[PDB]
């Protein structure tokens, strides 16, 4: 039982680690996205 | 608190398991041969010094079949076990040995005069591998098949104790199935290039001849040693193509399931259709194999209902009640469904018959090591390790007055 | 069934995390340590 | 063991985030365990061997000592055999070393007849070693003052019943249910 | 509030708060005893008066008094934060006896009076840090070198296989070829001087062979160095003869297999199913593993060595020398992870065994 314990422990432990990384690349990627839109924004507001 | 500073070791056929108790796992697990090199054993000893090719250098074993067949270089192998994977002076951890049940008794005195007389350990005891296989398990009423590269054996143990003279013994083992498949490289030539010398891979598509360069630096190896690396190779080969059919072998099914694909150290690779399907079968079946197949030769559910029927009714039920596979060769693909089966029409279904699940390499070759773990850290047993002062009268009187 | 008398696991239902686990029996680990071992039984769906 | 399910629930304190707990733990301390020499009272040689507590259960005692229990065995040197334990078939040696195996294997019967030695003494089944411990515990409570033969009619109507070949297991089978 | 991230390397100590990016406190694991006790930052400016010693040989703990100075010092000169009021993250290299586990954490509950502890394998962590459910972690740390299979996450420790060169020996042969080259460096400033040297210089050549048919022809691999003394001199065919030394333990004098040789090893150990994922993630961590070109090398030797059907891939971040503390950071600013912690009450009823119940 405590092996399965640990398999389990490790396996959605290794795969929350995955899942943070993953999201903080998309948080990233998402950054830089709407800083772009931002500014464009920022553009449109002025040109109107 | 049931645990002790208790050191389990495992040295089986093929690889010696050294752990400390409790551990869910072997801490260390390198191969039985050693490497040797002209003066007494100078030498090289794991799976980082026995591979580098060296001018001249012979790999031998210590072991055959689990029997000790060198003790100087078995304390080598223990004293570098202790020196770099365990890494602690052996003065004070209680030890337990593992040794195969048709092991000798005077090989089993020896081993504890080496033991205590040379590394003065502060304790120590004795447990059969088939023990310590259904130990793992937690089941009395078990039955063993265990079969690694030099031996395939069968042991039923009730009462934790082994039916001593209830032991089967088939050389249908992992080196029957290496010699199957060497047999096979030769009738359909395989070139088996050591990796050892590769240093290039102009691989090829299937079939073809692949080009590759030996390395000019190689000094000479003795045919010993690249003996041993192209058995591990065939190893290796052994693990990743071979499959079992889940009933008899025929030949139109065998070709009409689809090949699979193994590519050689060098480059050149092969497709296997039914070889790989027929050579378990030589296992289950030796008739139809070359020379290894008199009726002398016991396959592995004959093996099976030998063991349970040479022990009486009153625990043959609980025989019936688990079948343990352990060993090597029980990892072959589909191999353990195959075995059930085949009892399942050897033995007469008519009473309760179940198997014990279990599949993964930890599982099957450890759990030899990892019975010796769960008996290491028992409470009760504690009281069972042969002491030092006890050992001067113990290692020649009650290393079996208390080591059944 | 067969009636193993060592196999006794049952309905359980923890408090903090408060569900009905399932097929769960209590055991007492190394160190003293009591733990909840669980089935995964067919019935997992039902207890939604 | 298991049937490859859930992994164990174990117990914690930290689930939350050890905020909620920086409280609890901070005003306690721990009881300072230590690696101490030990001797079980159940050791018959007094070996000592460590092992982790509190060092203030320092060499207190073992508690499985309490698993230490062993039955009796019989007692005979040179004349309570002939007066009491009296055989005519089996030797003192015979006795002798069938007792001390029981003792070694805790008559458990089965595997005490697998090592009973088969060529320091003559060749005999479970049973009779079976009805000769009970023979002689009785001679003990005398002086100190089911059947056999139906189990091996067990023996052998299990083994008919087993060894019967697959057809006629069927069908016989058949005729046990039928009527 | 915060986890503390207590990193001990192989003579290298790396520690810092759960969730930050780098390890602030960076500073040898050097602890000297007078000819009072310090330790590295102290220490190696104390060297005249002072002998110094390493309390972990090849990633194992050595003697307990000397890291327990090494942390005592972690903590309280280094964070300045108070043990009592963070929980604490240990990394102890793979294959460490349960006794020296259970000894640690006596050491932090009892002397340091944590409230919660954890200790982590450092393969696995630097794995996290790469970010890859399985793989294959190249550990070439600061005084051993491990190769660690991870399948799920879980260390499998059958095949972990061990090597007894990394950075230290591997300055110590370029020692060896600078004293070849005319040099000399004897001395433990010498020997740091050394140090700088191949920090500054080596690489790992894509061919040895013809890197010393280029050196023959070619003087352009001579680079100059200034030393502390004020003189200056130049390296040439040492920057990646002492590198080779890793693929071909022979030039160390050693007579063990190279590192992809062991790569090689550990990957037959494990199992053949999960061997092809193993082999598309390749990580490579430790102290010592961030050579340039080391990862192409890498790359080159197990495409030859490993079947062709294969593909392999080496994962090298450009910061991979901090990868197992930024693995520790990661871990413990879980909220999953926040459950597997080691608490007071645990270790008081269960003791030092309860680092096995559920700390691996
Ligand atoms: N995937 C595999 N399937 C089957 N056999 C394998 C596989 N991989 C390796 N083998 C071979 O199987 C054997 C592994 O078991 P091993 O010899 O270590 O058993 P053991 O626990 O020491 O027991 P024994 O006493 O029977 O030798 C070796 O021959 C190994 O070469």
């Amino acid at each position: 039982q405590e092996r399965r314990w640990k398999v389990a422990a490790a396996k959605k432990l290794v795969r929350t680690v995955v899942r943070h990384h993953e999201e903080k690349q998309l948080r990233e990627e998402r950054g830089k996205k709407e800083e772009q839109s931002r500014l464009r924004r920022i553009a449109a507001s002025t040109a109107r | 608190g049931d645990e002790v500073g208790a050191l389990v070791f495992d040295i089986g056929s093929y690889t010696v398991r050294a752990g400390y108790a409790g551990e869910d796992c072997p801490k260390v697990d390198f191969p039985t041969a050693i490497g040797m090199v002209v003066e007494g054993p100078t030498y090289y000893i794991d799976t980082n010094a026995l591979r580098v090719p060296r001018e001249n250098m012979e790999a031998i074993s210590p072991l055959k079949n689990g029997m000790v067949e060198d003790w100087d270089s078995f304390q080598a192998i223990l004293d570098h076990t202790y020196k770099m994977h365990v890494k602690s002076e052996a003065s004070l951890h209680p030890v337990l040995m593992s040794e195969a049940p048709w092991n000798t008794r005077a090989k089993r005195e020896k081993l504890t005069e080496l033991m205590f007389e040379h590394y003065n350990i502060p304790a120590f005891f004795l447990c059969k591998t088939a023990v310590l296989t259904a130990f793992a398990n937690g089941r009395s009423t078990g039955l063993i098949l265990d079969s690694g590269a030099t031996h395939t054996t069968a042991i039923p143990v009730h009462d934790g104790y082994v039916l001593q003279q209830g032991i089967v013994k088939s050389p249908l083992a992992g080196d029957f199935i290496t010699m199957q498949c060497r047999e096979l490289f030769q009738e359909m030539n395989i070139e088996l290039v050591p990796p050892y010398m590769i240093a290039s891979k102009e691989a090829v598509r299937e079939g073809s001849p692949a080009n590759w360069k030996r390395k000019e630096k190689l000094p000479q190896v003795t045919r010993s040693w690249h003996n041993y690396m192209c058995n591990c190779v065939i190893q290796d080969f052994q693990a990743s193509v071979l499959q079992v059919s889940d009933s008899t072998y025929d030949e139109q099914v065998a070709a009409q399931m689809p090949t699979v694909h193994y590519e050689f150290p060098n480059g050149y690779n092969c497709d296997f259709g039914a070889e790989r399907l027929k050579i378990p079968e030589g296992l289950f079946d030796p008739s139809n194999v070359k020379g290894l197949s008199g009726n002398t030769m016991l396959g592995v559910s004959h093996v099976v209902t030998t063991s349970v029927g040479m022990c009486d009714i009153d625990i043959r039920p609980g025989l019936y009640g688990s079948v343990i596979v352990a060993g090597g060769n029980t990892l072959i693909q589909s191999f353990t469904d195959r075995l059930n089966r085949e009892l399942s029409q050897k033995t007469p279904p008519s009473m309760r018959l179940k198997l014990i699940a279990n599949n993964t390499t930890v599982e099957r070759r450890f759990s030899s090591w990892i019975g010796g773990s769960i008996l290491a850290s028992l409470g009760t047993f504690q009281q069972m390790w042969i002491s030092k002062q006890e050992y001067e009268e113990g290692g020649k009187q009650c290393v079996e007055r208390k080591c059944p | 069934g067969l009636g193993d008398v060592r196999y006794r696991y049952c309905l359980t239902t923890l408090t903090v995390p408060q569900r009905c686990i399932g097929f769960a029996r209590r055991r007492v680990g190394r160190g003293g340590r009591v733990l909840l071992d669980r089935a995964h039984s067919d019935y997992d769906s039902v207890f939604h | 063991s298991d049937k490859k399910d859930a992994p164990p629930l174990l117990p914690s304190d930290t689930g939350q985030g050890y905020r909620t707990v920086k409280a609890k733990l901070g005003s306690k301390k721990v009881r300072p365990w230590k690696w101490m020499p030990f001797t079980n009272p159940a050791r018959k040689d007094g070996a000592m061997f460590f092992h982790w507590r509190r060092a203030a259960e320092e060499g207190k005692d073992y508690p499985f000592a309490r698993f230490n229990k062993t039955v009796q065995v019989p007692v005979y040197s040179e004349q309570e055999y002939q007066l009491y334990l009296h055989d005519d078939a089996w030797t003192k040696a015979e006795t002798d070393h069938l007792f001390d195996l029981s003792r070694r294997f805790d008559l458990r019967f089965v595997v005490i007849h697998d090592r009973y030695d088969h060529q320091q003494f003559k060749k005999r089944s479970v049973e009779d070693l079976k009805e000769r411990y009970y023979h002689i515990c009785a001679k003990l409570a005398n002086v100190r003052a089911f059947d056999a033969g139906h189990e091996r009619r067990r023996k052998e109507q299990l083994e008919r019943l087993y060894n019967r070949t697959p057809e006629q297991v069927a069908e016989e089978e058949y005729l046990l249910q039928e009527l | 509030i915060a986890a503390l991230v207590v990193d001990n390397g192989s003579g290298m100590c790396k520690a810092g708060f759960a969730g930050d990016d780098a390890p602030r406190a960076v500073f040898p694991s050097i602890v000297g005893r007078p000819r009072d006790s310090y330790v590295g930052d102290e220490a190696q400016s104390k060297r005249g008066i002072l002998t110094l010693k390493y309390p972990i040989e090849h990633g194992i703990v050595t003697n307990w008094d000397d890291m327990e100075k090494i942390w005592h010092h972690t903590f309280y000169n280094e964070l300045r934060v108070a043990p009592e009021e963070h929980p604490v993250l240990l990394t102890e290299a793979p294959l460490n006896p349960k006794a020296n586990r259970e000894k640690m954490t006596q050491i932090m509950f009892e002397t340091f009076n944590t409230p919660a502890m954890y200790v982590a394998i450092q393969a696995v962590l630097s794995l996290y840090a790469s970010g890859r459910t399985t793989g294959i972690v190249m550990d070439s740390g600061d005084g051993v070198t491990h190769t660690v299979p991870i399948y799920e996450g879980y260390a499998l420790p059958h095949a972990i296989l061990r090597l007894d060169l990394a950075g230290r020996d591997l300055t110590d042969y370029l020692m060896k070829i600078l004293t070849e080259r005319g040099y000399s460096f004897t001395t433990t400033a010498e020997r740091e001087i050394v140090r700088d040297i191949k920090e500054k210089l080596c690489y790992v050549a894509l061919d040895f062979e013809q890197e010393m048919a280029t050196a023959a022809s070619s003087s352009s691999l001579e680079k100059s160095y200034e030393l502390p003394d004020g003189q200056v001199i130049t390296i040439g065919n040492e920057r990646f003869r002492c590198p080779e030394a890793l693929f071909q333990p022979s030039f160390l004098g050693m007579e063990s297999c190279g590192i992809h040789e062991t790569t090689f090893n550990s990957i037959m150990k494990c199992d053949v199913d999960i061997r092809k994922d193993l082999y598309a993630n390749t990580v490579l961590s430790g102290g010592t593993t961030m050579y340039p070109g080391i990862a192409d090398r890498m790359q080159k030797e197990i495409t030859a060595l490993a079947p062709s059907t294969m593909k392999i891939k080496i994962i090298a971040p450009p910061e991979r020398k901090y990868s197992v503390w930024i693995g520790g950071s990661i871990l413990a600013s879980l909220s999953t992870f926040q459950q597997m912690w080691i608490s007071k009450q645990e270790y008081d009823e269960s003791g030092p065994s309860i680092v096995h119940r559920k700390c691996f």
